RNA sequence: ACUGAACUCCUCACACCCAAUUGGACCAAUCUAUCACCCUAUAGAAGAACUAAUGUUAGUAUAAGUAACAUGAAAACAUUCU
């Protein structure tokens, strides 16, 4: 829940969308089996769709690492230096290659609650709303009860 | 009468880490100008009392050898002399007997 | 039975450039297996905590109570320890840091009850553990003032937003 | 001396005495010290 | 470490000193009794709708007063120790006179206090009681105050804190009844019974039960001053006063109904030695009471 | 409630209680000195005091010799109240019996004292001292004194 | 001017510390032992120009170092803050001795300098007078007319430097030394003229409490905290400021400080 | 005239709100067969998954530092006294 999870507020690392869209994806470390049906869907992606994501984003630098491994893991590291590892345990060849897309386009930062969808630098415009707007001024600046 | 229900943890603690019951930190403990070993204002040093209670038990030794058994308690003020009614010890006297 | 206290004194620190603040002495001992009331030690143990060595041996020594004796003995022992085989100068200068009272391995016996019923008497003990700093006692809590809870106060007023709104 | 500077605070500020009056060390372990700032 | 005045004294400077501080008291006392010649404010006239000052005294012991009708009034006799008036404030209500009491060791007493009692004259009092009074009827801080200030006839209420017997049980503080001795009840003959009911799951507030008895503040009203005692300061009221003997007391003019306008020969200000009022003669008694030395009354 | 009331209640009783009281005087009265709990050893100093007015009256009063008999269990005692005691205090009138704190008693804790007749053979209390003269608020104290003389 | 003269002196007194240090070769030890009524025969194994009999009392207790105010090496007495030089027999004075006079002297002393101090800011001082106890004041002697409202604020002053708590820095220095520090102020230099004839050795001891600096015969006590109750009682025409202080150790109270203040002000 | 749902509409996305019962889809641990080799796969099997049985045993709380329980006095630690 909200209460039990760390929150967030909405951003963009280094301002992405104002100048150049940047690949917040480095690397991609990808730990396989030579043997081993843990690791098939991930020696199949090696094999014929690794090369042609590789070719779709040159930002990214791809390592695979063929390391007698039980259980592969595919790891995201990002620009800030947040690193995103998961699992590539028994999945089919396609399903990998969406998780790997997915990881792709997303930012470096945590999957936690965002508070707010929006999140502007500058919000006002005409002026933020102080009391004193929308009250009129009175002769020689007097108030209720006075002299002179 | 029974507990109905478990008193919480916190609870007791706050029951029992309060003001009223820790204990109190006094300010009657001075240092025993003579001896130097600390006590408190209003009682007797305790070091400082422990050798003249000393000296009293053995004077009482040497009282006891004088009189053979009990039922005696004789008409005299009695004195106490060290090396120079009598009681006879030995040593020098200390710096307080006077 | 686990003795991590007994060990903290095992420990080697890297030594200082001479640009550098001094690393005060710190010294760590117990005694375990004091028949006692873990709970009873621990107020003696509270009377104790912030205090220079001396203030608390004396506090200690008009402490009417069984365990207070003990404490007493403990810093003493400890006091020694500094003095001689971790380097500390100044008896005077050792502030306790830590005292705290864990509950040592306790034994059961019956406490035959009227009727035909009867209680499992627990039979008690304590460790109790002391960390001597070298240093003056540090200075406690100055209560805060009416000013700083105003400025608090304003801090907290200046630090609201509008909530959900952008 | 503290009531009657929490009566003067209230005056001082107009409100409650309950707020002044200093809350626990659990809520304060809770308490969020690097709260998400924005904007 | 907290000190107190006499530790750090040497074996002769002690009673020397103890000495200069009672000296110093009585040449303030001394300073302090002639008032008018000093600086007597304005001693207004007597009014319908006014008020005046009380007095703190000494409630000393109790004997029996006979009347000229041969009947037995106990009387408990006041003593007004000192008395000065320590300081006047006007209009959160009505106007307000601070009036002293035994004179007590300045070496026991707070800074604070010390240093108000050096500002006035005169040695540090055991209890300040206020009196509400007519701006009409006021008077000089550091004016004493004697027993003349009542004359015999005249109607008194005195406070003072009631005897305490500490943590007392329901049949001593509430007159219950408890139970019986046999029959046989069991644990129960000096208890309270039931509190209160079923449908309420709770104990009424002010519901009677076991607690700490007397020492609090009581008032009687409306005590007839027999005699006073110009000579000792002593007021003789008529009946009983509350607290112990040597407890202080407050003794103020009267507030019934039936008594509200009976000051006119009273001396509105107070009494004053100093005067031009002639001084009294040794006892004022009320014509009611048989003086001692008169002769054995006889109904003829 | 207990407003005015003299003599705590020591023992199993008030005879009890005075028959714990005789013990510690026949003891003072052998030794000249007892440790003994502080609530006790103020009566027993109240009660000694009046003991040793009593041996005063002398020998020859027989009321005396009837006290001392009842107080003084140990019978070689009474001798000593009339031939040794009372000579010793025929000068003072009430200053009697030294009554000072001792520490704490180990097993129990009690407020503990002791009770010493005046003057006595044994080595001396470790006393209460006051300030010594010389002392600067002392000082301070001797030249006021000495101002005020000049004064009158 | 009053803004450098300050700054400038403390400075010469840093040097002349400095100096001072210079001369002992790399931590000389000696052995000091302790003469005393209580926690006897120790010894303490000392570094001499830097060790001081504070720390001798550390070693000990901190009831000690509370407690003690002149320290006795060899029947004559040191401030508890200036450095034991060659072994020497210890012993430590509280207010509460049988012997207390020196203790009493050395007190008076600071009083005067903490006065000085006051003075000196508040707004020349030509000395302070060697006065008694049985006189009842510490008196200044100040070359410049003071209400009773300048008197509570000089009363403040005194107060405030208390609470501050500063130990008292000491030197025995060279005369040429001294009169350099003190140049500006002729009667000072007279002062020092005359300490330096009456001793075989020039030797002036230079006292200083953080920024302030002064000369003075007698020892002085470790802190301006020492002081308690602390006031000015009244001056005198030159212009003769007089104060009387009891200090920790020795509190009044009021009736008798009031007295006190009293006999101060005649 | 407004307000007002899990009703209905909108951007997405859909197997994903009933007691007993019944039909399904998955699966944690283990053991064996064959794989694998920082802990996995396809199978076969089974003492196969515990927030409740005044459940079992073991530990530790609460009630609770509560209820309750001790050693006649002085001494010289010979003794005496009650
Ligand atoms: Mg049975
Ligand atoms: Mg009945
Ligand atoms: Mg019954
Ligand atoms: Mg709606
Ligand atoms: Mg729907
Ligand atoms: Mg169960
Ligand atoms: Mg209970
Ligand atoms: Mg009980
Ligand atoms: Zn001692």
């Amino acid at each position: 829940t909200a209460r039990g999870t760390p929150s967030r507020f909405l951003a963009s690392v280094l301002h992405n969308g104002l100048g150049r869209y940047v690949q917040q994806l480095q690397r991609l470390s990808f730990s396989v089996s030579r043997d081993g049906a843990s690791s098939r869907g991930a020696r199949e992606f090696v094999e014929r769709e690794v090369i042609d994501f590789a070719r779709r984003n040159p930002g990214v630098v791809i390592y695979v690492n063929s390391r007698p491994c039980c259980v592969p893991r595919v790891v995201a590291e990002y620009l800030n230096g947040a690193v995103r590892e998961e699992s590539i345990h028994c999945k089919s060849v396609e399903e990998i290659s969406t998780l790997v897309q997915k990881l792709a386009d997303q930012s470096g930062l945590d999957v936690i609650r965002i508070r707010k969808p929006f999140h502007t630098d500058n919000p006002s415009i005409q002026g933020q709303w102080h009391p004193f707007t929308n009250k009129p001024t009175t002769f020689r600046g007097l108030r209720p009860r006075e002299v002179q | 009468a029974a507990p109905k229900n478990r008193r919480t943890i916190e609870v007791n603690r706050c029951r029992r880490r309060n003001p009223q019951k820790l204990i109190k930190v006094k300010n009657n403990i001075d240092v025993c100008p003579e001896c130097g070993h600390l006590k408190q204002k209003h009682v007797l040093c305790a070091y400082c009392y422990e050798k003249v209670c000393k000296e009293t038990a053995e004077i009482r030794r040497q009282i006891g050898k004088q009189e053979g058994g009990p039922f005696k308690a004789p008409t005299i003020e009695t004195v106490v002399l060290y090396t120079g009614r009598i009681i006879e010890r030995d040593r020098k006297r200390p710096s307080w007997f006077t | 039975i686990s003795r991590k206290w007994e060990k903290k004194n095992k420990i080697v620190y890297p030594p200082q450039l001479p640009g550098e603040p001094r690393r005060p002495a710190e010294i760590y001992h117990c005694r375990r297996q004091i028949k006692y009331s873990k709970d009873k030690m621990w107020y003696l143990a509270k009377l104790i905590r912030g205090m220079s060595i001396d203030q608390a041996l004396a506090q200690l020594e008009f402490n009417d109570k069984k365990g207070a004796k003990i404490i007493k003995e403990v810093l003493l022992e400890a006091q020694d320890m500094a003095v001689r085989d971790h380097n500390v100068e100044f008896r005077s200068n050792l502030y306790i840091a830590e005292s705290t009272s864990g509950r040592g391995q306790c034994l059961k016996r019956i406490r035959y009850h009227g009727r035909g019923r009867f209680g499992i008497m627990e039979k008690v003990y304590c460790h109790y553990f002391v960390k001597l700093v070298e240093g003056p006692p540090p200075p406690p809590e100055p209560p805060k003032t009416a000013v700083a809870h105003a400025k608090e106060y304003i801090q907290q007023l200046r630090s609201r937003t509008i909530v959900h709104t952008l | 001396e503290e009531g009657p500077m929490i009566e003067q605070l209230s005056k001082m500020f107009f409100t409650t005495k309950h707020r002044w009056y200093p809350h626990g060390r659990y809520h304060r372990c809770r308490k969020n010290l690097n709260p998400p700032k924005d904007r | 470490s907290g000190t107190w005045w006499d530790e750090h004294l040497s074996e002769e400077n002690v009673p020397f000193i103890k000495q200069l501080v009672s000296d110093e008291d009585k040449a303030q006392l001394a300073s302090k009794l002639c008032p008018l010649k000093d600086e007597p404010w304005p001693i207004h006239p007597w009014e319908p709708g006014s008020f005046r000052v009380g007095l703190i005294a000494l409630k000393l012991g109790m004997m029996p007063l006979w009347t000229k009708d041969g009947q037995k009034h106990v009387v408990t006799l006041l003593q007004v120790q000192d008395c000065h008036v320590l300081k006047y404030t006007s209009k959160g209500k009505m106007a307000t006179l601070s009036v002293g009491g035994k004179t007590v060791s300045r070496f026991r007493k707070a800074t604070s206090i010390l240093e108000f009692y050096r500002e006035l004259g005169l040695p540090p009092k055991q209890t300040v009681k206020i009196f509400n009074i007519t701006d009409n009827a006021a008077i000089k801080p550091g004016t004493p105050l004697y027993a003349a200030h009542f004359r015999p006839g005249q109607y008194v209420d005195v406070t003072a804190k009631t005897i305490g017997k500490g943590f007392q049980g329901v049949m001593k503080r509430w007159g219950f009844k408890g139970q019986p001795a046999t029959h046989g009840q069991t644990k129960t003959h000096r208890r309270p019974g039931a509190v209160a009911t079923g449908d309420i799951g709770r104990v009424w507030p002010g519901t009677k039960m076991p607690g700490k008895m007397g020492n609090i503040y009581r008032t009687e009203y409306g005590l007839k001053v027999w005699r006073i005692n110009t000579k000792h300061n002593i007021i003789y009221v008529n009946g009983s006063v509350p607290g112990h003997k040597n407890c202080l007391v407050k003794v103020k003019d009267s507030k019934l109904p039936a008594y509200k306008d009976l000051g006119k020969n009273l001396p509105f200000p107070t009494y004053f030695p100093d005067g031009d009022e002639e001084e009294l003669p040794e006892d004022l008694y009320d014509e009611n009471v048989c003086q001692p030395g008169a002769p054995s009354i006889t109904f003829a | 409630i207990s407003h005015g009331r003299v003599f705590r209640r020591m023992g199993l009783g008030p005879e009890s209680r005075i028959h714990l009281l005789r013990n510690l005087l026949t003891g003072l009265v052998r030794h000249e000195r007892i440790e003994a709990p502080w609530a006790r050893v103020d009566e027993m100093r109240g009660y000694a005091e009046k003991l040793i007015d009593y041996g005063k009256l002398g020998d020859t009063n027989e009321r005396a010799m009837r006290m001392a008999d009842f107080w003084l269990t140990e019978k070689d005692l009474i001798p000593k109240l009339f031939q040794v005691l009372a000579p010793r205090y025929k000068d003072q009138t009430g200053g009697y019996t030294r009554m000072l704190q001792i520490p704490n008693r180990s097993l129990d804790r009690a407020k503990m004292a002791v009770i010493e007749y005046k003057g006595n053979c044994l080595p001396p209390l470790p006393l209460p001292r006051r300030d010594s003269h010389l002392t600067l608020l002392n000082q301070l104290l001797q030249g006021l004194r000495q101002d005020l003389r000049q004064s009158q | 001017s009053p803004t450098e003269l300050t700054e400038m002196r403390n400075d010469l007194f840093n040097k002349e510390k400095a100096r001072q240090l210079s001369l002992t070769p790399r931590t000389e030890k000696i052995e000091v032992k302790h003469v005393g009524k209580t926690d006897p025969g120790t010894v303490f194994v000392m570094n001499k120009n830097i060790s001081t009999p504070y720390s001798c009392a550390m070693h000990l207790s901190e009831w000690y170092c509370r407690k003690s105010i002149l320290a006795l090496v060899d029947g004559q007495p040191w401030d508890m803050y200036k450095p034991l030089t060659k072994s020497c027999e210890i012993k430590f004075l509280t207010f509460k001795d049988c012997d207390p006079g020196e203790v009493n002297k050395a007190y008076w002393r600071s009083c005067a300098m903490m006065m000085g101090c006051v003075i000196e800011r508040a707004f020349n001082l030509v000395r302070a007078p060697e006065v008694p106890v049985i006189s009842g004041a510490f008196c200044y002697d100040v070359v410049l007319m003071p209400t009773k409202e300048n008197l509570r604020s000089f009363t403040k002053d005194a107060h405030a430097l208390i609470y501050k708590d500063l130990p008292f820095e000491t030197l025995e220095v060279e005369a040429k030394v001294a009169l350099e520090i003190f140049q500006h102020s002729k009667y000072k230099v007279d002062f020092i003229e005359e300490k330096a004839s009456q001793n075989p050795e020039r030797i002036v001891k230079l006292h200083r409490i953080g920024d302030f600096i002064d000369v003075s015969e007698g020892p002085l006590i470790p802190r301006t905290s020492i002081c308690f109750q602390y006031e000015v009682s009244a001056v005198h025409n030159i212009r003769r400021f007089q104060g009387v202080s009891l200090p920790v150790h020795l509190r009044a109270h009021f009736t008798i400080w009031d007295k006190l203040l009293e006999r101060s002000r005649k």
